[PDB]
């Protein structure tokens, strides 16, 4: 819990321009982004070294009809 | 010690008026009602007198809680005389041997307390009495004391009887109001208090017939030797019903802090077998834990000092038993006892006292398991503290009591019972081949100890 | 928002102009004295006059040609609720729960 | 204390038998309410009951069913009462009760012995009726004869420290009419 | 199967505990007060082309009215014969009791 | 008039007078009950709805005891939760094992409480038994099983106060408390049935909704 934390406020304070929040559960970290700071969220965890996800698993969505963008 | 309060405990000097005034009765009591309720309830808070229903409460401070009645309006004062805790005698001795005094008492009392009636209710089972006390009554209203012209004073008193007709559960403080207002009898949440709201919508105070009998002496003799006897702050003197295994079972009135092997040499005779011989105690009533038989090596009569071991000095009903007895079937009976006096409104006591006694019944045979001991301990944890009235704290004490002190007993009845049957019994007694044919349980020792009748 | 979103969402016409939806918070009930399933809002739409439930003839079924009845949708504030039933162009109808009103409620008032 | 609290009509009990206080018991019963306020009334049904119970011989259905007619209450808030107290008869009783305390107290002076001597000469268990009506024992529970544990209890009357050669003197007597005295 | 007691008595008390269980929604329990006071169940159907025979109304019956007997060997020439009605369930329950009560003697302890 | 107290670390705003729970409902904070109804006087016997406040020992019935102004109110102390567990192993000592034949079944609060707040085992294994009661008549609407009443007494309350019909009430005593009308005779009251609703377990039934759904059907 507290490494995905310190690494998830790494990516924050590298990138505030586009991370609006992060949040940890158990031991998934969560990057909240909007839909145009998506490419270069997704650039950044992708080239940088201390982070390097080259492999994208899974894209998927989810319905909230009571928000004001449903999919997320 | 000389001067007891009551010598007529042996009927020796007689219960009518005429030899109650030569005793000691009414003098100068005009001149203490009219010293105002003031000086009464100062006196009382001086005084040290607390209640002898088994709570422990100052019995003066109880009676500043009440409000002042400038009209006079119908306040009333009940005197609880009920005995109800299994081996008290202390309330019928006083009822039937020295019934002016008790008379006395509430009035001053009420007086102290802004009433103007005063119910003394009695139990079913004192059914002579009742009609004693209430001749009693007769002879208090020929000499103009008690009425609308009290002593030809400004302020009246008033004495009615509400004879009960058999519960335990009505020795209760609020329960007593419910009885007489002609409900069943249960209990009411403490909120409102009856010192506020009691009886009829009028605020109400109950006091045991002890504690009132008490307050012609306290009123009249000084006022400052209350405190002399007994420990600080647990003062006054006290009856002790004491009964059991002993040599001659009697009441006395020793003070306070009274050692029990000097209690159990002076009088009482002693025990049956001598003091070698002592299995357990249970001092004040079959509420509290009964004793072992070191504690009582420098057990004081105190309403504290006996609350350092466990135990209380509830209602004085000392208990002395031998080892040539079995305590748990002795527990049993209280369990079977609380079970069959509870009023049955709130879960916890309706519901587990029969779980502690459906448990006990399978204790006192034996057939039961060894950790099953303490589960019976955690299901009496369960119940105090969740009741409405005292009477679920007062059925669980008697079995933590059989734990807390007899525990090697309680195993080697176990392991008496796996040699006696030959198969050792699992949970709820239970054998290996327990089961149920056409509808009644078969092949299995049942345990028809539920009174059976 | 504003936009006409049914357009894109592929639904058939009659959703538009045949069906009626209501917007509505379950009430409590009854029975039992919990107060849990009284806070979300629900989206469910009318019964159909005829064709909503009909008895299969062999086997005593539950036949129905209505493709919405089992279809009730859950929302955390009201104006989601009628916000999403504005953007899919719904001829919906709102109804207000009721609000029960306070009482005092004193253990002494048996007597008093 | 027997703890049916459903009453089913009996060929003995039902409120098609009619029940009123005789002439001296008006008296008593107008003089007793004269110890609750006006607007309580209603606190007298339990001296009402008993002393209309001793009138017919025990509680009957008539009994609350008249006790609740007098103070104005419905016959409910009369058999509440009735069944909550252990000391109304809601059965016919016969002429004598056998009150056998049996708890820890009086337990220690053999209080078993007591209720073996008794049901040796009745032909009876506790809570049983004799077959001829006269006497009908009944376990109970503290009756305040602890220090003088063994004790019997019939009707109203006292006789403690007792034994099984103590209950001799009595069992016999009451049949013959010769009651021993109390206390 | 549906079940029977020694008596003969059905076992089936129309909880409908296996109607709510069931994956697939195969089951569909129709039930009142019986004549004679009884809480039993008048219609039961069980749609056999719609069951998945997953085994979740068996292990969800309080009283083990509905079981799945090793039979294997029922293959219909027409789906309607594959609707087993309460008649039909009741005639396997007696057909197969003898074989039910061999699995039910065996596994009854892991259950 | 009102009073600011906290439960449990929201502020509560409520009439003076008003009760612990009004206040913790009022909060959003939820305390288990059976025996307190918000149309009906306050009895305080289920002793389900205890809480802990700061300047006491002894839980509070949060159905009875009046709000006060300052006061602290704990309701999820493991003290708390040790209590709620213990009564709910008190009323289930007897209730019987009816649920797959109990009306109640998918709507009961004794299932949905004992889920919640209770323990998930049982530690009641006699050999005696449990209790059992005859079922009383009181007409052909109101199908009664009184082996599962919990004796909470909001039939007695609504049919005395609310309907105006006395003739419900406890008869007996401790163990062998019995509601219903001690002697055999239907229950008179044009709302008398909705008693059916009160009645948290399977004690009192509809006599024509009798075994025909579950709740969950409908
Ligand atoms: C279950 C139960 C039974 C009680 N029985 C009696 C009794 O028989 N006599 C008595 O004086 N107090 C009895 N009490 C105590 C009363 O509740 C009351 O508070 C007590 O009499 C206080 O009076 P006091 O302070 O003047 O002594 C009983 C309490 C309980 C819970
Ligand atoms: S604790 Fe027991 S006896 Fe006391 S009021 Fe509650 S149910 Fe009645
Ligand atoms: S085995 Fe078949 S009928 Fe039973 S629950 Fe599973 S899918 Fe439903
Ligand atoms: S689970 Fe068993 S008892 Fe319940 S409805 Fe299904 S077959 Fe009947
Ligand atoms: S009342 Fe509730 S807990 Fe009791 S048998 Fe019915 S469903 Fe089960
Ligand atoms: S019958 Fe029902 S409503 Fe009445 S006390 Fe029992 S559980 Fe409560
Ligand atoms: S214990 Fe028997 S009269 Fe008190
Ligand atoms: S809800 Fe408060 S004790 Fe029943
Ligand atoms: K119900």
């Amino acid at each position: 819990i507290e490494e995905l934390h310190k690494f998830g406020r790494y990516i924050m304070g590298c990138l505030p321009k586009f991370v609006q929040q992060f949040s940890v559960w158990k031991d998934e970290l969560v990057i909240y982004v909007a839909p145009s700071a998506l490419t270069q969220v997704a650039t950044f965890l992708k080239d940088h070294t201390s982070a390097q996800f080259k492999a994208c698993m899974d894209v998927t969505a989810a319905d909230y009809p009571t928000r004001t963008n449903r999919f997320d | 010690d000389s001067d007891r309060i009551f010598q007529n405990v042996y009927s020796k000097y007689g219960e009518d008026l005429k030899s109650s005034q030569q005793r000691g009765d009414w003098y100068k009591t005009k001149e203490i009602i009219l010293k105002g309720h003031e000086w009464l309830i100062n006196e009382l808070k001086a005084s040290g007198l607390r209640g002898r229903g088994g709570a422990g409460f100052p019995s003066g401070l109880k009676y500043s809680f009440m409000p002042p009645n400038p009209n006079r309006e119908p306040q009333y004062l009940v005197v609880n005389a009920d005995e109800g805790e299994p081996g008290t005698c202390k309330d019928r001795e006083i009822i039937r041997k020295e019934p002016h005094k008790l008379v006395e008492g509430c009035l001053l009392a009420g007086r102290a307390m802004n009433a103007t009636a005063a119910y003394i209710y009695i139990r079913g089972e004192f059914y002579n009495e009742a009609v004693a006390l209430q001749t009693a009554i007769n002879e208090a209203y020929k000499a103009g004391l008690l009425g609308k012209n009290a002593c030809g004073s400004g302020y009246d008193f008033d004495v009615y009887i509400h004879r009960g007709m058999g519960a335990y559960i009505c020795g209760e403080e609020t329960a007593l109001i419910e009885s007489i207002e002609g409900k069943a009898g249960k209990p009411r949440l403490k909120p409102p208090f009856p010192a506020g709201v009691g009886l009829f919508g009028r605020p109400t105070t109950v006091t045991n017939v002890e504690t009132v009998a008490v307050t012609p002496t306290i009123f009249r003799r000084s006022g400052a030797w209350f405190a002399s006897f007994g420990r600080d702050r647990n003062q006054g003197t006290k009856l002790f019903c004491i009964s059991g295994h002993v040599n001659e079972p009697c009441t006395v009135e020793e003070s306070m802090s009274i050692p029990l092997k000097e209690l159990l040499e002076k009088h009482c005779g002693g025990i049956k077998g001598g003091w070698d011989n002592l299995l357990g105690v249970v001092p004040g009533g079959s509420s509290v834990p009964i004793m072992p038989k070191h504690v009582c090596e420098d057990v004081l009569m105190d309403f504290d000092a006996l609350k350092d071991v466990g135990s209380g000095l509830g209602t004085a009903a000392v208990i002395v038993l031998n080892k040539q007895t079995d305590i748990i079937r002795a527990i049993q009976r209280f369990s079977a006892f609380y079970k069959h006096e509870s009023c049955g409104q709130c879960t916890p006591c309706r519901e587990g006292t029969t779980y502690l006694q459906r448990m006990m019944d399978r204790f006192v045979t034996g057939q039961a398991k060894e950790k099953e001991i303490d589960l019976i301990y955690e299901l009496s944890k369960e119940i105090e503290g969740h009741t409405i009235c005292a009477l679920g704290d007062a059925a669980a004490w008697p079995v933590q009591g059989l734990i807390k002190s007899f525990r090697p007993e309680m195993v080697e009845r176990i392991k008496q019972y796996e040699a006696k049957l030959g198969e050792s019994v699992s949970y709820g007694g239970w054998t290996s081949k327990g089961k149920v044919l056409d509808g009644k349980v078969v092949s299995n020792p049942i345990p028809h100890d539920a009174h059976h009748h | 928002t504003d936009l006409a979103k049914e357009l894109v969402s592929g639904a058939p016409k009659e959703l538009i102009t045949e069906r009626v939806a209501r917007i509505y918070q379950e009430a409590k009930a009854a029975t039992q004295s919990g107060q849990h399933n009284t806070e979300t809002w629900k989206i469910d739409w009318d019964i159909l006059n005829k064709g909503n439930r009909w008895e299969n003839d062999l086997m005593g079924y539950q036949s129905s040609s209505d493709y919405m009845q089992g279809t009730i949708l859950k929302f955390d504030t009201r104006e989601g609720a009628i916000r999403f039933a504005k953007g899919q162009g719904w001829d919906y109808y709102i109804q207000e729960p009721k609000v029960r009103r306070f009482v005092k409620k004193d253990y002494s008032a048996n007597f008093y | 204390s027997h703890m049916i609290s459903v009453h089913r009509d009996t060929p003995k009990d039902n409120p098609e038998i009619p029940f009123e206080f005789t002439k001296e018991n008006l008296e008593r019963a107008k003089e007793i309410i004269a110890k609750y306020p006006p607007q309580y009334k209603k606190g007298a049904v339990m001296p009402l009951l008993d002393l209309g119970q001793r009138q017919l011989g025990f509680t009957s259905i008539s009994v609350m069913n008249y006790v609740a007619k007098y103070l104005d209450m419905p016959p409910m808030r009369v058999y509440e009462v009735a069944t909550f107290y252990t000391m109304y008869n809601r059965k016919p009783m016969g002429k004598y009760n056998v009150q056998v305390c049996t708890t820890t107290p009086c337990q220690l002076c053999g209080s078993d012995g007591i209720m073996k001597a008794i049901t040796e000469h009745l032909q009876i268990r506790p809570g049983q009726t004799t077959p001829d009506n006269l006497f009908t024992l009944q376990e109970v529970e503290c009756l305040g004869a602890c220090v003088n544990a063994p004790m019997i209890a019939v009707n109203d009357d006292f006789y403690e420290d007792l034994t099984p050669e103590r209950t001799v003197e009595i069992l016999k007597g009451f049949q013959s009419g010769d009651i021993p005295k109390p206390g | 199967a549906l079940r029977r007691y020694p008596s003969g008595e059905e076992r089936c008390i129309a909880c409908k505990l296996c109607e709510a269980v069931c994956p697939a929604q195969a089951i569909t329990i129709e039930a009142e007060e019986r004549i004679d006071g009884s809480r039993r169940t008048y219609k039961y159907d069980i749609d056999m082309t719609k069951c998945i025979y997953c085994g979740y109304c068996q292990e969800s019956c309080p009283v083990d009215a509905i079981v799945e007997t090793p039979n294997v060997e029922y293959a219909t020439e027409t789906r309607e014969e594959l609707l087993y009605n309460k008649e039909k369930l009741l005639a396997n329950g007696d057909k197969w009791e003898q074989e039910i009560q061999y699995a039910l003697d065996a596994d009854a302890p892991y259950r | 008039k009102e009073v600011e107290l906290t439960v449990d670390g929201v502020k509560v705003s409520i009439e003076a007078g008003s009760s612990i729970i009004q206040a913790a409902e009022k909060a959003g904070v939820t305390i288990p009950r059976y025996c307190y109804h918000e149309k009906l006087a306050v009895a305080g016997n289920c002793r389900m709805c205890l809480v802990e406040i700061e300047r006491s020992p002894k839980l509070a019935a949060s159905c009875a005891m009046p709000v006060q102004n300052g006061m602290s109110v704990l309701t999820n102390t493991p003290k708390i939760k040790k209590a709620r567990e213990g009564v709910t192993e008190m009323l289930l000592e007897n209730h019987p094992l009816d649920c797959p034949v109990c009306d109640q079944g998918g709507e009961c609060d004794l299932q949905e409480q004992s889920l919640r707040y209770g323990s998930d085992r049982g530690r009641f294994h006699e050999i005696v038994g449990k209790r059992a009661v005859e079922n009383k008549a009181i007409g052909p609407l109101i199908k009664t099983s009184m082996n599962r009443c919990i004796h909470c007494t909001r039939c007695v309350r609504f049919l005395n106060d609310v309907a105006g019909a006395p003739e419900f009430g406890t008869a007996g005593r401790g163990n062998d408390m019995q509601i219903g009308t001690y002697v055999e005779r239907n229950v008179n009251s044009e709302l008398s049935a909705n008693v059916i609703d009160l009645c948290p377990v399977g004690a009192l039934t509809s006599k024509p909704y009798a075994f025909r759904a579950r709740p969950w059907e409908l």
